[PDB]
Order: structure tokens, then sequence, then C-alpha cells
RNA sequence: CCUCCUAAAGAGUAACGGAGGAGCACGAAGGUUGGCUAAUCCUGGUCGGACAUCAGGAGGUUAGUGCAAUGGCAUAAGCCA
RNA sequence: AGGGCUACACACGUGCUACAAUGGCGCAUACAAAGAGAAGCGACCUCGCGAGAGCAAGCGGACCUCAUAAAGUGCGUCGUAGUCCGGAUUGGAGUCUGCAACUCGACUCCAUGAAGUCGGAAUCGCUAGUAAUCGUGGAUCAGAAUGCCACGGUGAAUACGU
RNA sequence: CGCGGGGUGGAGCAGCCGGUAGCUCGUCGGGCUCAUAACCCGAAGGUCGUCGGUUCAAAUCCGGCCCCCGCAACCA
């Protein structure tokens, strides 16, 4: 993990799209490339359509998500089964 | 010879005997033995009652045996619940930490099933 | 009760390192020291710390912040 | 009998408080506590039996029962009377004795102990309860043994009602939950 | 040779009529004295599971009878000593 | 810009580490060679359990730095156990490089302690300072070697013969 | 309809007493092999047609049914 001197990461633009929805009291979803962000107390209740290389898939996000980054609730790879 | 929640063999020293306690490995066990005030090279056995209390009082400090189970359990738990990428791993039983399974996955995955 | 056929049962002494001495019938034989007593066991204590659920959010406050 | 005692006095009069029966006969009373081991591996050899009959004396001052198959079930390969389990029936003074132990130290001793069970009384005022190991009881000792056992204590009692029951054991600071 | 039905409410009653059994077993599975009461289901209970053993109940012989079927059997003819 | 080349029912190749006592662990202590170094090597001192951090000389270097060689030797301990063997795996917490270590870096600490008790058919290397074993360095390189290319240490067996 | 054989691992031939549950070729695996056929080692494939019962051993002894055989007899 990052140190924590550094502090947690979050891409400054997926930063301002977040406060942009604090601000509003919207839940429409925030479609999103940054996988390295981490998630933040404030997007707890927001949606945000997280890329997954191919498509944007829906994480409603939850308390228990907060240290985590964005990437991890969005799988890449497609694997139902060898037979 | 019953520390936190199980039994201890006597005839082994202080430091392994303790490391049968499911939580301590060698180092912990030290540090507890330190706390005590006991050699590392005595054993179980030739100890006194107090000595023993003490060890135990130790012991009582740290999260051990059966609450460091529930710990452990209830991480992985949240992890499956999450669904996270970790939880998918462990809900799949394959390797979580980012092993190249290619052909050496076998302590996660068990052993070989024949294609049928 | 049937007399040869039963185990020896006896009054004996049992002390849990707690300090609380309980005199009771057993097939011991020998004086007991026990462990844990029902007096001296932590169920009242541990048990709203042995969960240890916690708080992520909090966790994540306090690693760092702003 | 400490704890018959306490019954007559205290627990009795708990009881008589809360529940506001009229007649004293009309309180609730431990009548029996059951101590079953079943043992289907008997089976194969027996001498298993033997051992968990002499585990249950230990743990109980009686000497077990040994249990019979009444009617011969399909998929475990048992005659019928064939010796199976062994059972205890503690009453009066003994099985006070064996009440107070089972609080006062067995219980305590169980391995990652979180309480027992409030829904495990049946519906008409009996608990019944299972230990997974019989080291919890000090009578066993730990370097003796060769095979792990464990057995079942049912505590039959005069409660009408489960509810009655469960607070009867309380009265005797039974742990639940 | 035995049981049931055909057999027409005493007995008996035929067919290459309809259905099943016997050619033994047991020194206890006999005698007697004393005691006991079943199947099945439900709920709870260590391993233990549809199905072992143990508790609480419903049930009331639906079970049992050394073996076919009938008639019997709780005063048990059933189960223990 | 993000992802992939790092996927994973499986099969093969080449290596490393093991399965232990000719050893493991602990404390003391001896003897190399050959190399690299300026957007570099970085002493000493201070702090950190440690990876490292801070300060900061000496040095384009037979001068200073990397840099303590390790096996060995002595003393102690363990006593044939899946172990004080073995280290995979996983959890926690962290250090450094780098805009950036999720996919996917290395290293550290604490915990965890798989398989493995010398390996079927078969199959490879080596004739001497060789094999075997022990460390050391270099290139590429911000970081990232068990690979490659180099260096010394200890140091065998056997060759009747075709 | 009656009477003699009996009914299986992809096919086939399985040791009078019910406790043994196979062998050949086949497919995979790996090195032999100048090549495969190989020799050799090990591995996946069941119900014992079926419904029942005598018995803890049952497919393995018997009562019936479905088929494969074989029978020899019949046919206004």
């Amino acid at each position: 993990p990052r140190s924590l001197k550094k502090g947690p990461f979050i891409d400054l633009h997926l930063l301002k799209k977040v406060e942009k929805a604090v601000e509003s009291g919207d839940k429409k979803p925030l479609r999103t490339w940054s996988r390295r962000s981490t998630i933040f107390p404030n997007m707890i209740g927001l949606t945000i359509a997280v890329h997954n290389g191919r498509q944007h898939v829906p994480v409603f996000v939850t308390d228990e998500m907060v240290g985590h980054k964005l990437g991890e609730f969005a799988p890449t790879r497609t694997y139902r089964g060898h037979a | 010879a019953r520390i936190a929640g199980i039994n201890i063999p006597d005839h082994k020293h202080a430091v392994i005997a303790l490391t049968s306690i499911y939580g301590v490995g060698k180092t912990r066990s030290k540090a507890i033995l330190a706390a005590a005030g006991i050699a590392e090279d005595v054993k179980i056995s030739e100890l006194s009652e107090g000595q023993i209390d003490t060890l135990r009082d130790e012991v009582a400090k740290f999260v051990v045996e059966g609450d460091l189970r529930r710990e452990i359990s209830m991480s992985i738990k949240r992890l499956m619940d999450l669904g996270c990428y970790r939880g998918l791993r462990h809900r799949r039983g394959l390797p979580v930490r980012g092993q190249r399974t290619k052909t050496n996955a076998r302590t996660r995955k068990g052993p070989r099933k024949p294609i049928k | 009760m049937k007399k040869d056929i039963h185990p020896k049962y006896e009054e004996i002494t049992a002390s849990c390192s707690c300090g609380n001495v309980m005199k009771i019938r057993s097939t011991v034989g020998h004086d007991l020291n026990l462990d844990v007593c029902s007096k001296c066991h932590p169920f009242f204590t541990g048990k709203q710390r042995d969960v240890a659920t916690g708080g992520r959010v909090d966790r994540f406050n306090k690693r760092f912040n702003i | 009998a400490k704890l018959h005692d306490y019954y007559k006095d205290e627990v009795v009069k708990k009881l008589m408080t809360e529940f506001n029966y009229n007649s004293v006969m009309q309180v609730p009373r431990v009548e029996k506590i059951t101590l079953n081991m079943g043992v289907g591996e008997a089976i194969a050899d027996k001498k298993l039996l033997d051992n968990a009959a002499a585990d249950l004396a230990a743990i109980s001052g009686q000497k077990p029962l040994i249990t019979k198959a009444r009617k011969s079930v399909a998929g475990f390969k048992i005659r019928q009377g064939y010796p199976i389990g062994c059972k205890v029936t503690l009453r009066g003074e003994r099985m006070w004795e064996f009440f107070e132990r089972l609080i006062t130290i067995a219980v305590p001793r169980i391995r990652d102990f979180r309480g027992l069970s409030a829904k495990s009384f049946d519906g008409r005022g009996n608990y019944s309860m299972g230990v997974r190991e019989q080291i919890i009881f000090p009578e066993i000792d730990y370097d003796k043994v060769d095979r792990v056992r464990g057995l079942d204590i049912t505590i039959t009692t005069t409660a009408k009602s489960d509810e009655e029951g469960r607070a009867l054991l309380a009265a005797f600071d039974f742990p639940f939950r």
C-alpha cells in the first residue's frame, strides 16, 4: 500500500466530481475511469460507475468500502468456467 | 498447564510450549516470557502456580485462540460481502495476493482434478 | 445405590486461580487446581470487546486525514 | 447439595415473585439430569463403547447404563439389540452436585465459550445441551484419554412451559446468552 | 398337510376356480413367580446424517407373535428378569 | 489516457530452496579475488527492532565509497520429531524508488508455518584447482534477478579398459 | 404361450460353498524408438436389466416381470 505520510490517493478530477455531487444532492451515476482512486467517507451513498476496461459497472458505495479503491469493485476479467 | 483456552505440553520448553496457543508464535512467546520474568529455557513442568498464573495473565493481554479465530473469520466474511476482488477470489478458492496461478495454485486449489 | 459397581465418589477442594475455593464431591480423588472458575470467567467483561467490529470510516480517519 | 439448598431458599422465592404462583408446589423443579453418549463406532469394535462408559462414569459418579438398538436402521449397520450407546440418569443429591460442577467448572472450561442457547428448550421446559469435548470436565485427565469424546446433557424439569424452565435455569445463574 | 375366499350368517360342500404357506424350530423360544407396554410422527440434543443412543410430547396397538394366512391376545398369548 | 503482454482445468523445458545433525539456531572469531562509482558510490555520527531516515566528509578514485566475504574455526544448545528441519501461503503494519506500486515492484518487521522424510519409467553434467559446495562483483537499470556475464574460497571420487 | 443357457464397466470371457468386486484391445499421461507397432509403469469409465425377499456377506440362493440365446413341438 501507499505510505501513510503521503496520504490517500484520489484523482483530482474525480474528487472534484464527488464534491459537485455532494453539493447538488443528486444520485445519478458518475462514470469514472479512475480505478486507482481510493474511496472517501464523503463518497458514501453515491453510485459511481467504474470502468473495467470495457464498460462502466455501477458501484453503490457503502460504509465498508472506504479504505478500498474503486478498481477493487469493478472486475476486469470475465471467466465463467472451463466446462 | 492450561493457558488461555487450551492445554499445553509439559515436557517442552516455555517459549515453544506457548507457541501451541493459537495466536502466539515465537516472538510473541518470548515477549510473554519477558513480561512474566520467566526464563525461556525452562519447561512448563517444574513451574510454580504463581508463575503459571502470571503467564496466563500476560497471554490474556493479546487477542488469541477463539477471539483471534473470530476476528480472522470476520475479515474474510466482510470481504466476501463486499464482493471486492479479494472477496471474489476467496469465494472462488483462488490465490488472493496476486499469484500467477498458471500451473502452481495447488495450496488454494487443492489436489489436481483430472478433466472429466 | 448398588454397592460394588460405582466409582469412588468423595469430597475434594477445587481452587480457581481467581481465589474462589470450592468444596465439591467428585471422582478425581486428589485436590483440584482450576484455571478458570465460573466466578472468574470472562463472559460479562470479554464478549463486548471480543466481537470487535469497529468502524472502517473511523480507521480511515485515524491513519490519515486533512 | 449446595445448589439444592440455594434453590430451596432463594430460587423458589424468586420464581414465586416473578410468575405469581399460588402454591409452592406450582414452582418448577429439576427432576433429573440425563447424560447420554451415542457411540456408533462401537459396532466396529467393542472396547470403544467400554471406554465411553468409563468416561461417563468418571464424569458423573454413577456407572452408566449401556443402551441398545430399539429398531434397526439402514445406513449405519446396526442390528436390533446392538449395544450402541450409554446413559446415566442423575437424580437428587448426586444430580444437584453434577449440576453445580457443570456450571461452576465444566462449562467455564469450554473452549471458546460464548454462552449457551436460550432457544434449546424444546417447548415443555426440558433443557438439552451437548459438549463437544469430554475433557471440559476435570474428572477426565487430558494425558490419559486416547479418543476424543463428547456427550449430551439433558436437564428434565417440572416446568410446563419452556419459558418457566428458562427462568428456573436463570435463577441458578445458568449461562445462556 | 396348513390358512383365507368361492361356501348361499350351524357343520360340510366342487372345478386344470382365486390367493398364500408346511416337510420345521426351541433344554429355552418350555414351566412358574415378579415386573413391564407398542408402531409412527413431532420438538430439543456432541460426532450423528431420512434412518443409531438420550431427553419432552402426540399417539393408543395402527405394534408384537420363531415362520404363511385366519381367528386370537393388555388378566396380555407381546417384552424383561 | 486506461488496460494487456503478469490471465490459468492443465502438459513440458531450464533454475532456486528444501526435505536436515557432514545439520539448524545462538555468541565469539579468521583468511579472498575481481569489479563499479558524478542526475554516481556515499564513511563517520545521530535516530529507527529493521527495510531505512537525517546530517554529511572522502572521492572521476592502487587514496574515498560500495564493502561485514561466506563456507570455515572455537564454545554452547537442539537429539531424529514433519522437529528449534522446511519455508510456501495468507493477515496486519510499513520502508524506498517513482507523476504513479489496484491490476503489477523490491525490501523490512510481527504473526501465519503448505508440500516436502532424497523422488516411477527413464534422464543430464563433469577427468582437476574439474565436479561438488561457499559467498563476492558487474552489465541492463529510477525501482525491479533464483537469470546472464565475471571473481575468488574450500575442494573430492574415478578412468581396468574399448 | 411351455422347457434347457443369462443377462454387466466402450465390446466381449469372468474361479462347485452368497464375504474375491477382473483380463484383452481402447483413451490420457512420459520417456524409450532414427519412426511407430511397441516392451514396461499408472490413471477415468457398474448397473451387475429389473422389481423384491432368505442372510451382516448378495450381482452371487430363490417369486414375478423385459429382453438376448437356444429348444424342439404346432398353425384352422
